[PDB]
């Protein structure tokens, strides 16, 4: 006897079994019964303070002259204030650049995490290699102020012969695994699920904005991984090339039998 | 189904005349109160005018004298046109945000913008669908539909065939292809293809074919408040906030720009502003930090009319320590205009109990109604209005038809009125925990 | 199998004519409270209720919550009953009126039929089919599949969206894994390797299940018991579907949020749409607020508007206070801690103290409930302690007095065991007497005053 | 045109020599306060101000905020005016010495002139030239026109779904694009496509218009601190990732002053110093009159008009000192204090006439005396709130103008606070079942 939690949304019921015989196509028809009906003046034309259409004549000027001209993170407005007591004095010594800071001060928390996902750490390795009394604790001058990046006991701990400190830094995972909290059957589950509420606005621009925000294929690509065609064109080439999801940035689910769903199978 | 009989499910409007403003004594539920209902009629007729600011009318009066009744009458005598917003004054003290801003959102929720624009829709039973997916894809296809009058064939784009296999439109569905967007809301199933449906329940509703033409334009009228637009223009996809309360401190420049664009929409004739009603129930539960903002939110052009109800006499103001009439400061009592109510005469008590008896459909003998009026003279309306619901059930215990004196005298015997409860507390001091002592026999 | 404080209570013990017969189904005496509780129970089971106030007065140790468990065992299993306290609603994430409304909509139930549309198959050929992808930064994107499901009677070769492919992809479905695609959300739980690929020389510890018999496109109806607060939480924080809001919203930590008025009205209209289709059945319930005097005045203000709703469960308040001061404003005193304006809604049920024979009957019932048999002189001794000291003190002198009896090789409890357990284990009154007498001065052998 | 409590306030009503004249521009009397507020308006326009404080005395019922709205309509739409009450300074996300600086940075204005070159029209071709630059022909109903695009604005066109013949709206300067719809010449290509079929615009293709437009410095602070609006798509979660107000440090403001002075030295923008009107300043506690005494000494601070109606009251947050106006004498010496005296009985009738001809409610001279009687004997805010209900009692009973009888009915239908207090005390005598609960 299989089961699942209750579903609050509005799917599409199949008509009959004797019609769609072999070659059928599933459609993502999940919509919320809770709706929110907006006109095409507020949701599309000139009600949003971000959409730069006619009538909303401010949103182009305000976008340009607050994100690219009068901005204290554009590289021209950093290059004039980097020479002394001034405000971007410290930027030479943190392991960044002007383009690094300009990309870090405009993207999301998400896209900045994807940019962190393809940066090989090296200041932990300095403590492994450059570890002599004669070597006077060498740090690169363009990475000088990253002190806590440099002296880290974890980097030395991951190298030692006996793992007497690697059995202390992640003992939470060992205690969580040895209690059997991954093989234990999930006792509780939510009693109702629902898709997120969408706007019933009857323009094509609303459907374009919904399928570019609610789905937003850049985050889906950065979350699930690369296409196998991309893996073929990156692994049969003559030279090594990089990938924008360098690995599948989906986190490993901490429950082995039931991952990311609520569906229950009897046993 | 979600129309369970509450304590105000018998009020179907304010009940007054709309031609000479005379409070006729028994109509639409509100029975007995005359002067307060005429003043509420004057306030109601200056709400629908629109040519006045956000003013403040204070429904002051004793407990259980029909103040929430007058407010619910004004709520029912407007329909779903002018936005009425209830506000019990303890929804303001939140933790997701501050307190003055939680009050400002409740002011912005009651100023609607009403705009009317057209759509083009299609009714009709689908006769058949053919889709040329042959390895092929969603490229071309034919749709033959009909009403009772029309019948037509359409060819479909790729981003419509991808909407036809999305909703799985069968041969016999009653669909509504909104032409400007492309969504498909299946209104039901046609009866004439009842044989053609196998993967349905045994009990399944079936409609008829739509009557009239197949391609028509609707003049839908939407009305959304300024708080709606404020929460929409606050995040990336922020309207979910007004369904989950996760909105925070909204910056004031967004509210200023939306107050500018609503005026620019009004002057171009694209919009229309509807001032609503805000009912601050139990207004004495606000501290002076609230009144020092309501004193200035009732000044702008965009302010709804505030109706509010106070029970307390000379009482203390929260936040401070000094007493004042009605629990309100005097610099704020200069703003408000007060309607005083009165206690109820016994014949009005009898016919209010008669209306509350006819609402729940409980039969009463006149002797039991006389006894119930005699109880309501000494214990208030709420106790007798609960004795009705108790006495019907006690008559249903012993399989009777009409309630009588032998059941009202049991409901009065088991369930104490609060006067005898105060006497029970005063005569059972040593075991009930007053402040310090517990004595056990 | 653990005897709690309320185990002998099995109901009110009422006759056919609604008259309480004393010493029946757990209770002893207490006529005028149990008849009124029977009236409340039949008020619940008649559905003409949209918010009624029932107060249970009476001093501590007189059985206010024994009546509450009697009501909760008289209504049944399939009627919602939410017991809370007055200190439980003071939270740190939301305002306390949100916790009140969440309890009010925990106390309303709904019984809904659902038709799930499973695709229960064994994956035969899994091959992605990407689409055109010009220069836009993210690169290629898989847009179409050709997954072939193979049940026992008639296979099928179906085509998928990108989102249902991502639902597959976050489940790690290889070739051979049986699945059932749930075409309500889009979710698809892998069950295991099919038994046509079975091999005892294996290491992954997979669960081998046979091929699912029947048609690959099944359709099954179930019955579900969902409260309105479950629908509020479902539409508030979305955790269903295969988009990004409903996927990045189940990796974050869950927070209680403030479900506003508009969602609580729209879900009411959705439930009314369910009822008008002849599918769902509404079953209202009880909110039992024990210790209602701990609620401050900002909660009794909001209970007025919470009870003026056209759909609102019946409230049963318990308050063991006399003339006391309300927690919110410390300058108006009233009976029970209830404010004098909110008190008029309530149908106040009193509760009277006991008698020196009713204590004997309660001691006998409690002794034959826990499993401690004893003699009549010992019953008279425990009833003497019940008259002198307290009611729920003399019940607690039965659990050591069994054990000490098992110390002395006995089976039944005699006078000596209770005469020793009254000396080992003390009450509050004699402890306060020892406190006042011995604790004369603060110092080394004194008490911190 | 809907009536507020200050609809009839148009301006201060002064002479050319800065002397107030009675019954001018909506005011009645109140000479010295209007002369002092005229001097304040001239000080704001003179641009020799880096933090000045102006307090307005006088009890409730007198015209304190009418002077402030007179100043706000005397300056015009150009110079920014930020009215905030005291109670708005409290939040649950930031400290209350930061909402003051947010109001100071909302007060200062920065005016930029732009010449937006908009391009409405139907796409004729999408031709990639180099292998990069992609020409677009924008066909109007007056003629098509070639257009060479940057290789970064084309990646903003391409994110939008523009294929063959979609009408578009290209901003030339700011590079902002919107797809309006599919043109109606390509309407019936297929028969049930789903687009918004709009006609080709019957104007120019190249419309050149200029716009003067303001930016407050607080919007610069927020737009330079956190990413706002455009690419902030992770804010749809809501819990921790929403645009929560954050503690804008002094270093960020100290750099934004450098950047704005750079763009003022190029002659691009203009600077206009604004007005912060803090109303009911007793709600400001002593942990903010300490911070104002520092923050007004900046060389960038705007003028602050404080309003306070109290006498010798207790300063909030420190219960063991009394002071005039609820203002600490550490701070009260900074302020220029302007008195606001009460109203004579011959100066209430003119307020009744002006408030009556603002709402359109016309009435006889035998009723103006009765409204002035209620204005003298009770209050001024109450007598002005019987002109609007009595008109509702005028057109219902078959009349047009308001007589004595409608106001004699409205004084019984609409009781004030004083007679309600007398009914609350004397008539509501016993506290029982049918009594008030004190
Ligand atoms: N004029 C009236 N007509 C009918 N019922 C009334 C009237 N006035 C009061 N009631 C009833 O009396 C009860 C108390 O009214 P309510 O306004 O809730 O009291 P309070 O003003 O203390 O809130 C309500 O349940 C209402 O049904
Ligand atoms: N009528 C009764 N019959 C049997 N036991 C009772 C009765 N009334 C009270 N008790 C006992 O009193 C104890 C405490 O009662 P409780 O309801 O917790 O007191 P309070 O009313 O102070 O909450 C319970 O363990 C219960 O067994
Ligand atoms: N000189 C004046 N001319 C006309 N109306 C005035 C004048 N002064 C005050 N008022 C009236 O006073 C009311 C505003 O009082 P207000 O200044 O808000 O008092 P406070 O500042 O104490 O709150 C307005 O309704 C306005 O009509």
């Amino acid at each position: 006897d299989t089961s699942s939690p209750f579903f609050c949304g509005h799917f599409a019921e199949t008509g009959s079994f004797l019609r769609e015989g072999t070659n059928v196509a599933l459609g993502y028809s999940t919509r919320s019964l809770v709706e929110y009906r907006l006109p095409r003046l507020i949701w599309c034309d000139g009600g949003r303070l971000d959409k730069p259409g006619p009538g909303n004549l401010v949103a182009g000027f305000r976008s340009k002259y607050l994100n690219h001209m009068m901005n204290i993170w554009t590289p021209e407005n950093i290059r004039s204030s980097l020479e002394g007591i001034e405000n971007f004095t410290w930027l030479r010594f943190v392991d960044t650049s002007l383009q690094e800071a300009y990309r870090a001060s405009h993207t999301d928390v998400f896209a900045r995490a994807v940019d962190l996902a393809s940066k090989q750490n090296r200041l932990g390795h300095m403590q492994i290699v450059y570890d002599e009394p004669e070597d006077k604790k060498w740090t690169p001058v363009h990475a000088l102020f990253q002190i806590c990046e440099r002296e880290n006991p974890k980097a030395v701990a991951e190298i030692t012969t006996e793992g007497v400190l690697r059995d202390l830094m992640n003992i939470a995972r060992v205690k969580y695994r040895e209690l059997g909290l991954c093989r234990l059957e999930k006792a509780a589950r939510p009693r109702a699920s629902a898709p997120p509420i969408e706007v019933v606005c009857d323009s094509r621009s609303a459907v374009i904005e919904r399928e570019n925000i609610m789905f937003h294929p850049a985050m889906r690509k950065a979350l699930f991984g690369p296409t196998p065609s991309e893996i073929k064109e990156a692994s049969f080439g003559p030279r090594p090339v990089t990938l924008y999801p360098p690995r599948a940035l989906l986190p490993a689910p901490d429950h082995d039998k039931q991952r990311f769903t609520n569906i229950t199978v009897p046993s | 189904g979600l129309n369970l009989i509450a304590a105000h499910s018998h009020i179907r409007g304010l009940g007054v005349d709309a031609d000479t403003l005379e409070p006729r004594p028994s109509s639409q539920g509100l029975v007995g109160q005359e002067k307060a209902r005429k003043a509420a009629a004057v306030v109601l007729e200056m709400i629908k005018q629109g040519k006045i600011a956000g003013r403040a009318v204070l429904i002051a009066g004793p407990p259980s004298t029909g103040k929430t009744a007058i407010a619910m009458g004004m709520a029912q005598s407007l329909g779903q046109d002018v936005p009425f917003t209830t506000l019990a004054a303890s929804e303001i003290f939140s933790l997701e945000m501050s307190k003055t801003e939680a009050l400002t959102q409740a002011f912005r929720k009651s100023i609607g913008v009403r705009i009317k624009e057209e759509s083009e829709i299609m009714e009709g039973e689908v006769v058949e669908i053919q889709i040329d997916r042959s390895t092929g894809g969603a490229k071309q296809g034919k749709l033959t539909i009909k009403t009772t009058d029309m019948e037509a064939i359409y060819d479909m784009g790729s981003k419509m065939i991808d909407a036809m296999t999305k909703e799985r439109v069968m041969a016999g569905d009653i669909i509504s292809i909104d032409k400007s967007s492309g969504k498909i809301t299946k209104l039901g199933r046609s009866y004439a293809r009842s044989r053609d449906y196998d993967a349905m329940g045994v009990d399944t509703k079936f409609l008829q074919c739509p009557e009239g033409e197949l391609q028509k334009r609707k003049e839908v009228v939407h009305t959304v408040s300024l708080h709606e637009i404020d929460v929409i223009n606050s995040r990336t996809q922020g309207f979910l906030a007004l369904f989950s309360g996760d909105t925070g401190e909204i910056r004031s420049e967004i509210r200023d720009q939306i107050n500018t664009k609503v005026a620019e929409w009004k002057e171009e004739g694209k919009a229309e502003i509807v001032p609503g009603v805000l009912f601050i129930d139990e207004v004495h539960m606000l501290d002076i930090e609230c009144f020092s903002y309501i004193n200035r939110a009732l000044e702008s052009d965009l302010a709804p009319i505030v109706i509010m109800a106070s029970n307390r006499g000379v009482s203390r103001i929260r936040g401070t320590d000094y007493k004042s009439p009605h629990g309100l400061p005097l610099d704020f009592l200069d703003r408000v205009v007060i309607i005083n109510t009165h206690p109820y005469t016994p014949d009005e008590l009898r016919q209010i109990l008669s209306i509350r008896a006819q609402e729940e459909e409980v039969d009463l003998t006149p002797d039991a109604l006389a006894l119930l009026t005699k109880i309501g003279q000494e214990a208030g309306l709420r106790y007798a209005s609960n004795l009705i619901t108790t006495s019907q059930l006690i008559a249903a215990k012993r399989r009777a038809k009409q309630v009588g004196v032998e059941d009202v005298q049991r409901s009065f015997k088991l369930f104490y009125d609060p006067a005898r409860s105060v006497r029970f507390v005063q005569e059972s001091e040593k075991r009930l925990i007053g402040n310090d002592g517990v004595v056990d026999f | 199998h653990r005897t709690a404080a309320h185990t002998h209570i099995k109901g009110l013990g009422l006759n056919s004519s609604g008259i309480a017969e004393k010493q029946a189904a757990g209770f002893v005496g207490q006529c005028a409270a149990r008849e009124a509780c029977g009236v409340v129970v039949d008020l619940i089971k008649a559905h003409k209720m949209a918010g009624r106030g029932v107060l249970l007065a009476g001093g501590p140790g007189t059985g206010k919550t024994a009546l509450a468990l009697a009501i909760s065992q008289e209504l049944g299993t399939k009627i919602p009953f939410c017991p809370i306290t007055g200190s439980e609603i003071y939270s740190t994430e939301v305002k306390k009126t949100e916790v009140l409304m969440e309890n009010f909509r925990r106390a309303i139930g709904l019984r809904v039929r659902e038709t799930k549309d499973v695709y229960e198959g064994e994956v035969t050929e899994m091959t992605p089919e990407e689409a055109e992808n010009p220069l836009g930064g993210y690169g290629k994107t898989i847009s179409t599949l050709l997954i072939g499901l193979k049940s026992a009677r008639g296979q099928k070769k179906l085509r998928l969206d990108p989102s249902i492919y991502e639902a597959i992809q976050k489940e790690r479905v290889q070739v051979g894994d049986v699945i059932y695609i749930e075409t309500n959300t889009g979710a698809c739980k892998r069950v295991g390797r099919s038994d046509a690929y079975a091999t005892e020389f294996d290491l992954e510890a997979e669960e081998y299940v046979p091929i699912p018999k029947g048609e690959v496109h099944k359709k099954k109806e179930i019955v579900q018991d969902v409260t309105l607060h479950d629908l509020d939480v479902a539409n508030a924080r979305p955790q269903g579907g295969q988009d990004i809001i409903s996927m990045m919203g189940q990796l974050m930590k869950p927070k209680m949020t403030e479900i506003t008025d508009k969602l609580r009205m729209e879900i009411n209209k959705v439930v009314q749409k369910y009822i008008n289709q002849g599918v769902a059945e509404l079953i209202p319930g009880v909110l039992f607020i024990d210790e209602a005097h701990m609620l401050d005045i900002e909660c009794f203000t909001y209970l007025n508007k919470a009870l003026e709703s056209p759909i609102a469960p019946i409230v049963v308040l318990a308050s063991n206070r006399g003339i006391a001061t309300i927690r919110g404003a410390d300058d108006l005193k009233a009976a029970h801690g209830i404010p004098p304006d909110f008190l008029q809604r309530l149908l106040i049920i009193p509760t009277h103290p006991y008698e020196p024979d009713e204590i004997r009957r309660i001691v006998r019932i409690r002794a034959q409930t826990e499993g401690v048999q004893l003699t009549d002189a010992a019953v008279d001794r425990v009833a003497e302690h019940g008259v002198r000291i307290s009611l729920r003190y003399c019940l607690q002198l039965l659990a050591p007095a069994s054990i000490l009896a098992r110390v002395n090789g006995r089976t039944q409890v005699d006078v000596q065991d209770i005469a020793e357990a009254e000396e080992l284990f003390l009450d509050a009154r004699r402890s306060a007497n020892i406190l006042t007498s011995t604790g004369e001065s603060g110092g080394l052998h004194g008490f911190i005053s």
